[PDB]
């Protein structure tokens, strides 16, 4: 809350005392959706940090979208999203009730990984440093390597829930109890039969007792968490150090990083409805009173659906509704009454954060039409 | 001639037309089957934006093939 904001605005200050004697440009990043990470990695990889902090501006290939803050928005929701796509080998999906992402181990599976993993640090950080909003959610281990944070057994929790309450099992019990073997070694699933890795010196050919437990405990979880993925950790933080100093993002928790790079954890209608403008339309025409009823009675899913549908983004800004970004400034959400005609589904311009909206005849109409617009054009740039 | 049109979500929509139709009366034809007015309908098909012009044989569009739905509503 108020702590937070202690924080970021040390944090942003320091940021801009960095830059100062910066002559930035706008940079154009040309990329096609549907190889958006591949192109933005041909096009942002081999730019210097200082080039990284330019202003960028996203043109999509063969989209009328001309980016004015709202497809830059959008390209950093669907690139964060293909980075953790598993047909990249960069990233897996750790076992759990809220997903969040690990490190893929058999990440040399693609032979430039490296390549890739400081460029994938680099975005996050710029991200940062825009003070845009990714899709991304790690574990307590990964938010803790950034933060230069010291990584214990019990961190193990939130990267394998399962696999954490076998190792509390293990310290509770007798290993005569088990009914299983273990070694000083940990598996390697790299599509080999039985390659496995030491946790110790000659590790696989020393068998856990109750006298050396306690030590493989500690020594598994540093090489699930840390060893096993120790240069794909050290180009992901060469990539996000490069602009943004340790010093400055280590000032934050896991929580509250967690936070600067995901923005607010839930979408609230009611704060969405006390910071809305409205242009030809009142507070109380019908179609307004249907609008909000229509996007109450949206699930989770469905409301972020409609944030990407007017700002290009579904990720809320950490100061709320009333402080969402438009070109100059702050732009809070407005809908427009299109008077056009009432058989077109709504319209947005993503950059303003406004909603076209036709005056509909009905609500089971407006609510029919609300729907087809988010589902079937959540993310695309048809209009200028 | 039946083709589909394949939708962002992925939904399918099967349309009964006949090779001389032009992507202007099988935009017509979705309208009727999805309620979405044509100058907001683009149609995609092996990468290439479709001309309201054109027919389906001008694209090489045969049976059984599928076409792509994008709607025009963002900027």
């Amino acid at each position: 809350g108020p702590d937070f904001d202690v924080k970021r605005k040390y944090f942003r200050q320091e940021l801009e005392r960095l830059d100062e004697g910066l002559r930035k440009e706008d940079m154009a990043v040309h990329v096609r959706r549907d190889h958006v990470f591949e192109d933005s990695y041909r096009e942002l990889h081999r730019k210097s940090p200082e080039e990284m902090k330019n202003r960028l501006y996203i043109v999509f290939e063969g989209e009328e979208g001309q980016d004015a803050g709202g497809l830059l928005r959008e390209w950093y929701m669907i690139i964060s999203r293909e980075m953790f796509n598993p047909m990249y080998a960069l990233f897996r999906t750790s076992p759990g009730d809220r997903v969040t992402y690990t490190i893929n181990p058999s990440s040399h599976c693609n032979p430039n990984h490296l390549s890739y993993f400081k460029f994938v640090g680099r975005i996050v950080a710029k991200a940062v440093y825009d003070n845009r909003l990714l899709e991304c959610y790690f574990t307590r281990s990964f938010y803790k390597h950034i933060l230069g944070k010291s990584v214990r057994y019990t961190d193990m929790e939130s990267e394998d829930y399962h696999f954490y309450q076998g190792l509390v099992y293990l310290l509770e019990n007798d290993v005569s109890t088990l009914g299983y073997d273990l070694t000083f070694s940990t598996e390697v699933q790299e599509f080999g039969v039985c390659e496995v890795r030491d946790l110790k010196p000659n590790g696989a050919n020393i068998l856990v007792t109750e006298e050396n437990k306690k030590e493989y405990v500690h020594l598994v979880c540093q090489m699930r968490m840390t060893g096993a993925i120790r240069k794909q950790l050290a180009a992901f933080l060469e990539g996000f150090y490069e602009i943004i100093p340790k010093r400055l993002i280590s000032i934050f928790t896991e929580q509250e990083l967690e936070l600067l790079i995901s923005g607010l954890p839930t979408i609230d209608i009611d704060d969405l409805k006390s910071n809305t403008e409205y242009h030809k339309y009142q507070s109380n025409s019908i179609q307004i009173q249907w609008f909000w009823r229509a996007l109450r009675s949206f699930d989770q899913a469905d409301r972020a659906k409609f944030l990407q549908f007017v700002t290009g983004t579904s990720k809320v800004p950490l100061q709320g509704f009333a402080a969402l970004e438009g070109m100059n400034g702050i732009q809070k959400f407005q809908i427009h009454r299109d008077d056009r005609s009432t058989d077109r589904l709504p319209s947005a311009h993503t950059c303003f954060n406004q909603l076209d909206l036709p005056a509909y005849e009905s609500f089971e109409k407006l609510r029919h039409m609300l729907l087809l617009a988010i589902q079937e054009c959540s993310e695309g740039f048809g209009l200028a | 001639m039946q083709i589909f049109v394949k939708t962002l979500t992925g939904k399918t929509i099967t349309l009964e037309v006949e090779p001389s139709d032009t992507i202007e009366n099988v935009k017509a034809k979705i309208q009727d089957k999805e309620g979405i007015p044509p100058d907001q309908q683009r149609l995609i098909f092996a990468g290439k934006q479709l001309e309201d012009g054109r027919t389906l044989s001008d694209y090489n569009i045969q049976k059984e093939s599928t076409l792509h739905l994008v709607l025009r509503l963002r900027g």
